[PDB]
């Protein structure tokens, strides 16, 4: 994740939490997916609607 | 009034030691 | 520290010991009551408070919330319904309360549809501007020949015009500076023009439209972007249809006239204009006048007016009224057991839940906190749309614009400076300065400005806007320009009609507080001020086509607040897809034709259950399986509720019942619908039905409760029930005294003495020991005292005035050359005297007439069946008078009201006990016994 | 620093009720209309040394 | 000439006053500027913060 | 939070649990909130809604 | 949740 400067690979000392991080619920760091190409998903697609904050649901 | 009687038990609460518990049917 | 730890030390520091009081020296526990009021103790000791530890909530796996998907579902043609099987598991009891339907669907507002009330293109436009547009016209052209006339504004500068059209653009140097000429698609924006008010001179270029696009005033205009840039101009039409490359964009020049003027042999431009064909259209405004007959191009088509069409607020009514069948034939509910299959719900015709669950959250917490999960906001008004409260406004200070620069006309001036002085303007001789520049723009006098009266305009225009529209059509026309629907509960031709400004004005009924006369027969919960329907709208969202999702609860009393036993159980439900029965409108237009549609698809139904401990449940379920632990409920409205006919222009309404036993009868209540406006209940589909503004007989939101003159009861065809000589007047009540000489009247208006006292006996309960104002609790929303509105005004007496001419609207004027002639349109005529309202205040008041009266809006008229007309006891002193003489008698209620143009129901409630009682003897099963008792059925037959 | 005015066109998002998405992550007890910041503004008086 | 034409517009409105119940301008919940009540005499300090 | 973060973090307490109530939780915004164990805090530089 | 009890 980050590190060196003196360091070479591979965490250690205080977590930050987040169970298994890059944890599904909403996620800016890897593209989606829709079921068939049909727009339900109890979670995010991936779109920039947490760059400035606010829901969606249809 | 208009009808609203419909209320409950009129008992009061239940007597504790250390303001409150549960007591049941007792 | 925190060392100590365990029960010792928590009953050291109070944690989980005994109360103070307990642990206290009993000297110190009798001085605190002692000394209680001036110097309390209470605050330096803690209490300790434990919850139970046991036998309150399982350890067992168990889940606090159900979803019951349906068994069964049909989707009819304007109903939905929705079976299920409801199971409640050994061990866990259900309360109905927490149960509730989750619907989803698409939900289609028609193109009436409008939640706002400005326009959301331009806005800041004058409302006669009419765009950059040209035309084409033959003003001495002949043949195919036709002159283009083009009107126009070219905003920003330039440095050059040629082929390329406009060159504003500059590039570096990489061989010399290469002109940059503005695309065609976007470039001349016609947002940008000088950054300054000293002109920029040189070339200018701008924008201008097609006479292939019609005009249409600057005003609630708007054509779509076609390009990422903003441009608006169509693709042409190729070969391969409107799909092209291209835009159609083309270059117009222009300079100014003369030989002399520009080249002597050359014309080059000094304008330019990138002519385009847009998508022009008007998607929230309406053409309010024009003198042509053809929307086309032309020169006459850029005087054009311009109004915004009427605000329109739809959105699920106030608790999700009229969204279930309740009280309806073949469209009743079920809950029933599972093996037994008989119904436990009966649900009839002379009951109103709607209503009465309206009445019910009166009494049980505010209606003016919103809510969002059960879609709770109450209709209403602002009371200064419904009673006007006119004051004039302060406007004691002239209001002023001025031009940007300020300085107003400005015009050249040298200097000058004396030779060497001697006195005099001319004779001290003066000699023109070189230090001193010629073209010195100085503005001799005061700078130029136009006086407004802001404060008068900002009332001018609230006034018209919530009170002129919401006139009947009776006072309003067609303009002579344009055709409306021949249906006039379209919003098209609501919109379309027209209302002088003149009818109401700031400038009658002024200084007075007075609800207009037309304006006492209006509905006044359809106006886009009513707040709870606004609400209710801005909860969907603000356009047409909202996918919603909702919960909405079970209202039915027997059901609402059971508790259901364990067992399985179908419960089964029907949901109407009418759309003017499920949502209210601002105007009350058919939504029907106008293209509102709404559809279901999944319905689920949510129940949530306390986790009780299983050995706790099961002795509470074993206890109310007894027969004398039976639940009991009834209707909080509990009444039959009929209706009665009055037909139009009618002053009495005949009522007789048959005779019928009154044992444990109560009171009556009244109150006056609309038939247009009430629904028919005992049909699937009513239609009939083109109403969908606030109905009035399932929102309680009455508004015509003031025209009732009398009511008069007769018993057994012979006494008069008001007649032991109780009453001043002493053998039927008045409500209204109009023609008073005895000085009955009261409270500043036309109500008797003998029914302000009844209806203080019946609310507040008190009138026989002095009329106060009754406390905070015993007045809510519907409650008599909050409604009872008193007023009065003066008006010219039009036999003891001796110079009283009738003049009508059209020979009314008044803002003489500051306003449109009985239109909305631009100023017309000269300043001149007024001759429209006559003085009533002041030196040269005209001799006057007082008119009186009052406004009871969301209020019943009750009248209690008790001696005194007060109740001291839900079950009257006369329905026990009824147990020992009774045998049944004739009722015969006569009543008497003021003439309305259209038709109106009268609605009696006849107010008696609806018990609904509900028993399990055994898991799986559940049974009932519903009775009422001076009104009920099965009466007749078994 | 300069905000354009149509940014809050005024006619954005017109007959919806809705807060804006990037004033989601702005305080808005940093407001001019704080009634209770400008009553105690006030209860010093309007100038600088008090 | 030129400045002639300039605009100007008002500085934005910036409302200073004491906080709330004059929050922070007492060290609470600090160890160093710790609060003391305690006897004479025995000076057994009967404030502790955390 | 480290700015961008969607991983906002307690694996802490392994305390006895003997007494306890609820939690509760908020998010604030870090230079929006002092420290209170420094007597003062050279890098403070907000005086809005703390 | 949050609270204080006392005589």
């Amino acid at each position: 994740m980050s590190g060196s400067g003196s360091f070479e690979g591979g965490v250690f000392s205080p977590y930050l939490t987040g169970r298994l991080p890059s944890w599904a619920g909403v996620r800016q760091n890897v593209m989606g997916s829709t079921v068939d190409g049909r727009p339900v998903q109890p979670a995010n697609s991936s779109t920039l609607t947490y760059a400035t904050l606010s829901s969606s649901s249809v | 009034d208009i009808n609203f009687s419909s209320l409950a038990p009129r008992h009061g609460t239940r007597p504790f030691m250390g303001t409150w518990s549960d007591i049941g049917t007792s | 520290m925190a060392t100590p730890s365990m029960l010792p030390q928590w009953a050291y520091m109070h944690i989980a010991g005994q109360d103070a009081s307990e642990y206290l020296s009993p000297g110190l526990v009798q001085f605190a009551r002692a000394t209680d009021t001036y110097f309390s103790l209470g605050n330096k000791f803690r209490n300790p408070t434990v919850a139970p530890t046991h036998d309150v909530t399982t350890d067992r796996s168990q889940r606090l919330t159900l979803r019951f998907v349906p068994v069964d579902r049909e989707d009819n043609t304007y109903s939905y319904k929705v079976r299920y099987t409801l199971a409640v598991g050994d061990n866990r009891v259900l309360d109905m309360a927490s149960t509730y339907f989750d619907i989803r669907g698409v939900l289609d507002r028609g193109p009436s549809f409008k939640p706002y009330s400005g326009t959301a293109y331009n806005s800041l436009a004058p409302k006669g501007a009419p765009n950059s547009s040209q035309w084409e016209q033959k003003k001495a052209g002949n043949g195919d020949t036709m002159e283009t006339h083009t009107f126009g504004v070219a905003p920003m500068g330039g440095e050059n015009i040629t082929i390329d059209g406009l060159q504003i653009g500059t590039d570096a140097t990489a061989d010399q500076d290469k002109p940059i000429y503005a695309d065609k698609t976007f470039q001349p924006e016609p947002q940008v023009g000088e950054e300054n008010w000293q002109e920029t001179e040189s070339f200018y270029g701008g924008r201008a439209l097609k006479k292939d696009t019609s005009m249409k005033p600057c005003y609630g205009s708007y054509a779509r972007p076609t390009n990422v840039k903003g441009g608006q101009a169509k693709l042409k039409v190729g070969a391969d249809g409107v799909p092209t490359k291209e835009f159609d964009i083309d270059l117009a020049f222009f300079d100014t006239p003369g030989g002399t003027v520009n080249g002597q042999d050359e014309y080059k431009a000094d304008i330019v204009m990138y002519t385009e064909n847009t998508y022009l259209e008007t998607p929230d405004t309406h053409v309010v006048y024009k003198p042509g007959k053809d929307d086309a191009s032309s020169e006459i088509n850029l005087v054009q007016q311009s109004m915004p069409n009427r605000p329109n607020y739809i959105g699920f009514r106030d608790n999700f009224i009229g969204l279930m069948y309740y009280n309806s034939t073949g469209n009743m509910g079920v809950l029933a057991g599972q093996a037994s299959q008989l119904n436990a719900v009966v649900d009839l015709q002379d009951r109103n839940t709607e209503l009465s669950y309206q009445l019910l959250l009166d009494s049980l917490g505010d209606r003016t906190r919103y809510f969002s999960m059960w879609n709770q906001a109450v209709d209403s008004y602002d009371p200064d749309v419904r009673i006007i409260e006119n004051h004039g406004v302060e406007d004691e200070l002239p209001n002023y614009c001025f031009p940007l620069d300020g300085s107003g006309t400005n015009a050249a001036y040298q200097g000058v400076k004396v030779k060497n002085g001697n006195d005099g303007d001319v004779e001290s001789e003066w000699e023109n300065d070189d230090t001193v520049a010629a073209r010195n723009q100085l503005c001799k006098g005061n700078i130029f400005a136009m006086e407004i009266n802001l404060q008068a305009n900002l009332w001018r225009s609230f006034l018209y806007s919530n009170v002129a529209l919401y006139l009947p059509d009776s006072y309003k026309y067609t303009p002579a320009n344009i055709t409306l629907p021949t249906n006039t509960n379209t919003y098209d031709y609501m919109n379309g009609r027209v209302v002088p400004p003149s009818l109401v004005d700031a400038y009658i009924n002024i200084g007075a507080r007075w609800s207009l006369d037309p304006m006492d027969n209006v509905n006044p919960f359809n106006h886009h001020r009513n707040a709870g329907l606004r609400y209710r709208s801005m909860l969907l969202g603000n356009g047409r086509y909202v996918p919603f999702h909702i919960q909405v609860p079970q209202k039915f009393f027997a059901i609402k607040s059971l508790l259901l036993l364990p067992g399985s159980y179908t419960y089964e439900w029907n949901f109407r897809k009418d759309v003017n029965m499920i949502l209210q409108s601002s105007l009350g237009n058919d939504l029907r034709t106008d293209g509102a549609s709404i559809s279901f698809t999944s319905i689920n139904l949510y129940a949530t259950f306390f986790p009780m401990a299983h050995n706790t449940a099961s002795t509470l379920e074993a206890m109310l399986r007894n027969d004398t632990n039976d639940q009991s409920f009834n209707d909080y409205l509990s009444a039959a509720n009929m209706l009665y006919p009055i037909p139009a222009n009618a002053t009495n309404v005949p009522i007789s019942i048959p005779s019928r036993n009154w044992a444990a009868f109560r009171g009556w209540s009244f109150t006056r619908l609309k038939t247009k406006e009430t629904p028919s209940l005992g049909s699937g589909f009513d239609p009939y039905f083109v109403y969908s503004g606030s109905i009035p007989y399932l929102d309680g939101t009455f508004y015509l409760n003031h025209t009732f003159k009398k009511v008069s009861i007769t018993f057994d065809s012979s006494v008069s029930w008001p007649g032991n000589d109780r009453l001043l007047t002493p053998n039927e009540f008045e409500i209204k005294r109009t023609v008073d000489g005895e000085g009955y009247n009261v409270a500043q208006c036309n109500m008797t003495k003998d029914w302000f006292l009844v209806q203080m006996l019946a609310h507040y309960n008190i009138g026989y020991q002095g009329f106060y104002v009754p406390e905070g609790y015993k007045d809510r929303m519907y409650s008599f005292f909050r409604n009872f509105q008193p007023m009065s005004r003066q008006v010219v007496d039009e036999v003891n005035y001796k110079d009283y001419q009738a003049v009508t609207l059209a020979y009314q004027h008044n803002n003489s050359g500051f306003v449109g002639y009985l239109a909305p349109t631009m100023r017309q005529g000269q300043p001149y005297p007024a001759n429209y309202p006559y003085p009533l205040i002041g030196k040269s008041a005209v001799t006057s007439v007082t008119q009186k009266k009052f406004l009871c809006d969301r209020v019943m008229w009750r009248i209690p069946f008790s001696s005194n007309f007060m109740s001291m006891g839900a079950l009257t002193d006369l329905g026990q008078n009824m147990l020992y003489a009774n045998s049944a008698h004739a009722l015969d209620m006569n009543f008497e009201v003021d003439p309305m143009d259209e038709s109106t129901l009268l609605y009696v409630v006849f107010e008696v006990f609806d018990v609904v009682r509900v028993h399990q003897p055994h898991r799986g099963v559940i049974e009932a016994v519903y009775l009422r008792t001076p009104f009920s059925a099965g009466n007749a037959t078994t």
